[PDB]
Order: C-alpha cells, then structure tokens, then sequence
C-alpha cells in the first residue's frame, strides 16, 4: 500500500550507427557478428552493483 | 533467466563477448571467451532494424570490436557470418552516438534537440515504376535509332579521351575495345542491345508521364556534329562525331524528368540484381555476390548519381536536339517548459532563444495548464512565435515578422503592467503589417505565464533565461533601458525544466470527457455488477472515432509456486480459479473487439492494432550438445479476437487458474481452443481494445460461475473467502493516454567515446557516479 | 536447505574454520524482489564468529561453504529463515529469503 523509496544508479546505453534488417526484396544480408571486450569494471563503486 | 556456461562468472576484465545475429531463422547467440552459452532468443518480431548496443553504469571501460580496419576479431566468426563494418552506408561514416537524446553539451551551454529521423526496413527495397505495360510508339521508332547512334558516339568519345583505342579483343590493361567502330559496324547483338536501351529510355520517359512529340521539324537538318582532331581517330578509321548540342537548354520540367529517369533506371537495375541474388556490401566481393553500390538510388553516392545522371541528360538533350518537345503522429514535436513554481504574475521579464537550426521551432509564453499533446498556439493557452516562417500563434496563425537564419537569437519580453508581449530579432524589434509594435495586447493576468518552446524533428536550440547577465547578447541593445529584467536574475540554481515525454501511460478516464462516459451499474438479483461504456456523441458531427485501449485499475497476481446452480462449499472454498466476462452489446462489430489481459509493461498504442503486432519471444535452453530441455514463451498481451466467434449481445468469459498459471476463454458458454500459460509471479490486468461503432460499446461484467470465485476475491485480501461479488470504488476503468509531462534531470552521466586505434577498436569510458532517490508505486511496478 | 549460486569465484582454498571471525558484506532481499536489508548502506562490514548460533541457520550454512573473496547468492527456505513467526514488522510469515553475500575476510 505505502509508497516505497530507494536510491538507484543512472544507466546509459551506447550503440554504433549500423542498422540491419530483413524485408521482402531487401538487399541486406542476414547474418552479422561483432565482439565487445571489457577492460575495466569496478564491482562496487556505490552501494548498488 | 539463469543460463549455464563453462565457468560462470560476472563480466570481468579481459572478457570478450561475441554476439551473432541470424535473420533467416530469427536467432541471437552469444559466446564468452570462445565457449558457447546454452541459451538462445528466437521467434521475435521483425518490424524494425537491429543495432548493437551496450548499457552500462558508472565505472566501466569497454571496447567495440567490429573487424576489418577496426577492432580485429579475437576469434574467427562462424561460417557464413559477415563483419558488421561491412554494413556501413556509403553516405555515412562509422561513429558512436547515444540513443534518442533530448539534450547535449555545446560551447556556451546545453543544447535542446528535437526528435531524430530514423530509417525503416522498407527504405532498402527497390520500387521501380517498371510495369508489364508496353508502349512501342511507332512514331518514336526513328528517334530510338538516332538516339542510340548518338549515345554510342558519346560513349566512344568518353573511352577515347581516357586512352582507349580499337582492338578486336577487349584488353583492359592496354585499353583496347572492339566497340570503337562506327555504330553500323557493331555486331548485330550489340547494336540490338543499344537500340533496346535507347528504347527503354524513351519508354521510361513515357512511364513517368512525359509527353514526347515532334515540335521543330527543321531542327534535325540544322544539327552539326562535333569535329574532333585526328588524335581521336582509331586505327580502323573510326572517329567519333557526337552531335553538337551546345545550344540545347533543358527546361525545369525536363531537368526534373532527367532526375526522375535516372533514379528509376537505377532502381530497376537494382531490383534486377536482387532477383539475380546479389546483396549490398562496402568490401566488393564478386565470388560472394556482394556489391558496394547494390542499394536503392535514394541512398547512393553523389559521384555515381551525377555520373549516371549525365548520360541520361545527354539522351534527353539529344531528343530535344532532334526537334522533340518533352513536357508516428506524436513523436514529432517536443515541448520544453519551465516549472510551475516559477510562475510570474507581475513585472517585466526577458529571455533569449538561439536557433541553431532553421527548421520548425516555436518560442513564447504559456500558461501553467498547457497540454502536452497539443501543438503550441493551437489553443488559448499559449502565445508563441513560429520562426520557420514568421508567424504569431494564439488561437490561430497570422503573419508576423520575417523568417530567421542560423544562429539568430529571439528576445522574448513580457510586460505584465501594460499587458503586452514583444518579440525582438537580433536586437531589432519585429514589425507587423499594420505597424503595431506589440504582437499581443490586452492579455489577461490569470494564473500567470511561463517561458515555453517547441522543437520539430532535427531541430537544435539554446534557451537562455539570463541567469548570467553577461551571457546575454542583445539585452543591453534592447531591453535594458525599458526596465526589463532577466527571468532568472538572482537565482542560486538553474531553473528546472519539464519536457513532454511521448511514452504512453494508462490514466483514469476524466469524468467530463466530451466523448466517453462510464456508468457504474449496481448488481441486481439476476445480474452482477457491471461497468458499461457508452459513446455520448456518436452519429453527430465532429464525433471522434478511434482505437480505445481500456484496462481495469487492479491486477491479479499469480502464486509464487506452482503445484506438481448451487456451489459446493468445500470446492468453492478450495478453488483457485477466477472468472470475469465482457458483454459486447448488439450493434458493435465483434470483429473490432479484443478481450483478454495485458502485462503492466504495455506501451504500444497502435492505431492499426491486430493480433499479429503483439510482441512475442521464445527463450530456449539446452545442454552442452543441444537436447532442448526448456522453451519458455514471453509476451505482454494475451487476448482473443472477437471475430473468431462469429443482432444479439456476445458475452466472452475469461477464466484464470492462479495455482497453475493457465488461462482459458469461453464464447457464449462454448469452450474456445485458445489457451495461455504464464509464470508464477505474473501480474495481469484485465484489458479491452475496442474500436467504437455504436452508442453502447461494451460492459465489464464482474460476475461468477459455478464453483468459481469472482475477481474481487483475488484483488482484495479481505475478500479472499467471500464469494459475494463486489465492485469497490477503487476499481475503475483507465484509458491509454499517449503523452505525459516528465522532469528533466539536473545532471547527466559523462561518457567518453573515442577511437582507440585500428586494432583496439572503439573505446567507451565512464567513471563519475550518479544516484537518484526513486519513488516506487507497488501495484503498477513502476517508479 | 540452502542453495549456493556463485557470482564471482573466490580463492577456493581457504575455507572458514571453527572459531574464526568472518567479516562479510551482504544484501538481504525477499523472493518478490523487495529489498529489506543491506550492510552496504550503513558502510560497515558485518562481523560474526562461526558456530555460536549468532545468526539464522541458513546464513551461516551458506557462508561456511564460501571461500575467501567469493561472491554468491544464498537462498533460504522459510523452515530455516525465521520459521512461521517471521520478524515482526519487517519479514512476513513463511518468507523465502535471498542473500547476496561476499566473504571479505576471516580473522
């Protein structure tokens, strides 16, 4: 019933400018591949993971 | 959903994640450090374009590896898969950007940004006018021949300028070509191909609607040929002699005709290659049937568009030389306004707005009750100036001032003692047509006024409320001596701003809605409580007819753990099945009614809604070598179509068993074939999607069946063992509203994006933490 | 009983022995997702010694199986987490609990 309060972290998303899709008669390819390498992550910068 | 991988652990430094996207059968697969992860998404929608994305909080440092000249892949891609760097469009350069940002940093401060135009999956399909229709005009056959002859002369000239000479067998290295001969001396099949191509230029002109006909019968015998020097002579005696068309000038309609003839020709060639099986790619690969220019003409490089365009221009000029004459709706405007606590009811105030772009932007003053879904100035709640074309907007549009240019600053001044609003442009006071120095007069004080601005798609603007008096560029020039003060003078913190967020939300139906009325019917001896919806303006002029998304205010929550005419008291006291029904009145088309449940995360609001648009996805788990052991299906809308059950009311009933997660439906007492299965912790809201076609539309019936409890027993704890139906006031009908006001955060995360190198790829970095205190509403599961 | 789901691997050689004082950081949440306790908000590691019934049974059963530096999820059933009575005002009856536990130090 009562409203709940808590502290949360901000989250942001980043994307490259590459767009692929499928459609009838489209010229786009169907299979794509990419990799992401993680270099440094702090497990607990704040109280939240 | 937990997944099993060799050496499960959270993402740690030196980890490489490989993502594969296959569209032939919709699937997304992952690999971590070379080991496959036993879990795949499949059977998802294909209504848009897919892009890679990483979401992160503060304290991260990641690198994108895209292959090729960019981040080299650490592991070989699976066979048949192509690197993502090959998908870059010819007109665009690879870069890293945020997603639908409404704010960015600039030199002198924050810049507000409007909606961004995005491509669609249909933009990559070629659509030529090419139809089965054939012209074959007998009156254009002569000119077909003469056109082909001149096109050949021009082609040969272009080759010979580039060092080509005659030889009987083509040799690209020595630049020998057998077609450097008189047109009439070409092999018959080559002559015929040239004639076919000339004819198809003519037929495409006609398909584009051009009128092509002889106008000057003297023109042909007045034509002269270009006389080239002997250095253009081939060893076989052939020297090209194209027509001298220097006197020919395309009219505007003809220029347009050339621009149209080339785009269509390119699209027809593109679709022919697609039918032949080729596909678009930066890295040209003949054995792989990949071509860099295999794309529609809208998205092509200017160098080739201009090249192919010139051959068609010369074709049209040849004809002339021979004497022929040839003759969503809501995510568009983004409104920014100050907070209501800054309302001013007296004094003289000033602020500036700089137009980085020159598109659709409006700026002015608005009342606190401004509606987010109405364009500024369409009502009496705003006095705005539209700068794309000098106009003033208040309960309509009227000419005022002149259009602005890039970098122009508009100074908005309001005087509450004289009840006037003055707009200035670059320090010069704008002038009306009648000589009135004031845009608006006799404005009522009322609640007060607030600065407001609206931006169209792709528009950028800087709003300066004058917190720093030195930052103003024309305040001293015009405004200082008249007694005007900056709107935010003597203020410790920047003014908080609210923006119109286009995220659909469910809100209660207003009691005074002009079109929709909800009546609460009490339960009689033979009828249960009902909530009937009626259209109060059907049939009359100005009636509004559109898709209506309704839901009940309270959800039903499934149990945490699943098991392995007179009611029976023990069965009714031990049952976990609940029932509710919807009565569609006679006259309303069953084909326009959908009845079922929605999860709390439904924000679609589609004006052409169908059951095929419902989001769906299957999560499949397996062992190290397959052996599918779990295949769950996820969706946000579980409904049935009223058109599958076709002068009498239709009462569709819904049954949910909270102890098993099973949902079933009944049509007029007959069991339907459709059923659904849900997870233990699922919350479901009773929802109806309807297109009204009559005064009486629907009626929620909160009744019960034999040995089945009503909804109030599941919605209310105190009524868990009460079989008597109830309709407490808290239970009400909510409708889906498209737009709502949202508060802009005071601070934003600092993200650093840069190209770390050719082999290292593109690096993303974020360090500074930020935290906000979130208020969570339990029943709606949102904060 | 208690189920252990590892989230970050530990040393895997040094286990808690009888008499040692373990110092951990934990976050305790309900099964419905609602958070009810977290030592990180107080910015103070929680200290306890093994085998002296100083904490609920499931918590020490989970921590006994964890190695130095390991991060793991502990699931505790109602029959061991406060039983039928629960905790007045904080934990309702028959609540299955979830703990995010990291073993920071021993002695």
């Amino acid at each position: 019933l009562l409203l709940q309060t808590n502290l949360i972290n901000y989250v942001t998303s980043i994307r490259p400018n590459i767009f692929v899709g499928r459609a009838e008669g489209s010229t786009q390819y169907g299979k794509w591949y990419f990799e992401v390498m993680v270099d440094e992550v702090v497990p607990f910068l704040t109280a939240q993971a | 959903r937990p997944v099993t991988s060799p050496g499960q652990h959270l993402l740690a430094p030196e980890d490489v994640v490989s993502c594969c996207l296959d569209l032939s059968v919709p699937s997304i697969s992952f690999r971590i450090n070379g080991c496959p992860v036993q879990g795949v998404f499949e059977a998802f929608n294909l209504d848009g374009l897919f892009f890679p994305v990483v979401s992160f909080s503060a304290g991260v440092k990641v690198r994108f590896l895209l292959g090729g000249r960019h981040g080299e892949f650490k592991f070989l891609p699976p066979p048949g898969y192509a690197p993502c760097h090959e998908a870059v469009l010819p007109r665009e350069r690879l870069r890293l950007e945020p997603i639908k940002e409404y704010r960015r940093e600039g030199p002198r401060g924050p810049h507000l940004v409007g909606p961004s135009r995005c491509l669609s999956h249909t933009d990559f399909v070629p659509c030529p006018v090419d139809t089965v229709q054939i012209v074959l005009p007998p009156h254009l056959e002569r000119i077909r021949e003469k056109l082909a002859e001149n096109i050949h002369e021009l082609w040969a000239l272009t080759r010979i300028e580039q060092g080509w000479t005659y030889g009987p067998v083509r040799d690209d290295n020595k630049r020998l070509h057998p077609c450097l001969v008189n047109f009439h001396s070409l092999p018959e099949p080559e002559r015929n191909y040239n004639l076919q191509m000339s004819g198809e230029t003519l037929k495409t002109l006609l398909a584009l609607g051009c009128h092509v006909g002889m106008a000057d019968e003297k023109a042909e015998d007045n034509l002269k040929k270009t006389k080239l020097p002997k250095t253009y002579m081939m060893s076989n005696g052939y020297k090209p002699a194209p027509l001298d068309l220097s006197h020919v000038r395309l009219t505007p309609a003809q220029t347009t005709l050339v621009d149209r003839l080339a785009e269509n020709g390119h699209n027809v060639w593109a679709r022919d290659r697609v039918a032949q099986g080729w596909s678009y790619s930066a890295v040209q690969d003949i054995p792989a049937r990949r071509n860099p220019r295999l794309v529609p003409y809208r998205l092509l490089d200017e160098a080739t568009k201009r090249s192919n365009r010139d051959s068609l221009c010369q074709a049209v000029r040849t004809l002339l030389g021979y004497g022929y004459n040839i003759e969503s709706r809501w995510d568009r405007v983004r409104i920014f306004r100050a907070e209501k606590s800054y309302t001013v009811q007296s004094g003289r105030w000033y602020f500036e707005f700089e137009a980085v772009t020159t598109g659709e932007m409006r700026v002015g003053w608005a009342r606190p009750e401004l509606r987010p879904d109405v364009e500024l100035g369409a009502d009496e709640l705003a006095y705005v100036f539209n700068g794309h074309r000098g106009q003033r907007w208040h309960l309509g549009s009227e000419p005022f001032g002149r259009p602005w240019q890039s970098g122009d600053v508009v100074g908005c001044m309001i005087d509450l003692t004289e009840n006037t609003i003055i707009f200035t442009l670059n320090g010069e006071v704008l002038m009306s047509d009648s000589g009135s120095e004031t845009a608006f007069r006799e404005i009522e004080i009322g609640d007060g006024f607030l600065p407001v601005c609206s931006l169209g798609p792709g528009q950028v603007g800087h709003l300066n409320l004058g917190q720093d008096v030195s930052s103003l560029r024309f305040f001293a020039i015009c405004g200082l001596q008249e007694g005007f003060e900056p709107f935010a003078i003597n203020m410790q913190r920047p003014v908080t701003t609210w923006f119109s967020k286009s995220l659909p939300q469910f809100e209660p139906v207003p009691p005074e809605h002009p079109h929709y009325e909800v009546a609460r019917m009490d339960g009689t001896v033979d009828t249960p409580p009902c909530l009937r919806l009626a259209h109060r303006t059907w049939g009359s002029q100005n009636s509004l007819v559109e898709m209506l998304f309704l839901r009940l205010s309270l959800p039903v929550q499934f149990h945490q753990h699943f098991r392995c005419n007179r009611d029976d008291p023990e069965i009714i006291l031990n049952t976990t099945t609940y029932y509710y029904s919807v009565r569609v009145f006679a006259g309303q088309e069953p084909s326009c009614v959908w009845v079922g449940w929605v999860t709390p995360d439904y924000h679609q609001h589609d004006m052409n809604f169908d059951l095929s648009k419902v989001r769906a996805v299957t999560v499949t788990m397996g062992d190290e070598q397959g052996n599918v052991h779990s295949s769950l299906k996820c969706s946000n809308c579980y409904m049935v179509w009223g058109g599958d059950f076709v002068h009498t009311d239709l009462v569709i009933g819904c049954l949910v068993d909270l102890a098993t997660g099973l949902m079933t439906f009944t049509a007029n007492g007959k069991e339907s074939n459709t059923f659904f299965q849900v997870e233990p912790n699922t919350k479901l809201f009773p929802a109806v999607f309807v297109l009204p076609t009559h005064q009486n539309v629907i009626q929620f019936e909160l009744g019960k069946q034999k040995n089945i409890m009503p909804l109030s027993a599941a919605m209310f704890l105190s009524e868990r063992k009460n079989p008597a139906p109830q309709c407490p006031p808290r239970l009400e009908v909510q409708m889906l509203m498209p737009v709502s006001w949202s508060r802009m955060p005071n601070h934003f995360l600092q993200v650093e994006t840069r190209r770390a190198g050719e082999r290292l790829g593109w690096a993303v970095q974020c360090q500074d933490p930020l935290t906000m205190m979130a208020l969570h509403i339990p029943e709606e599961n949102r904060c | 009983g208690v189920e252990i789901e590892t989230i970050s691997p530990g040393d895997g050689r040094t286990f808690p022995k009888k008499g040692q004082t373990c110092v951990v950081h934990y976050t305790g949440m309900l099964q419905n997702g609602k958070k009810f306790d977290s030592s990180r908000d107080r910015n103070k590691p929680f200290k306890f010694r093994i085998g002296k019934q100083e904490v609920i049974k499931g918590f020490e059963e989970g921590a006994a199986q964890m190695s130095l530096g390991q991060r793991a999820k502990l699931t505790c059933t109602p029959d061991v987490a406060y039983g039928a009575t629960g905790h007045p005002g904080v934990i309702p009856p028959n609540a299955t609990l979830i703990f995010d536990v990291e073993l920071l130090n021993l002695e």
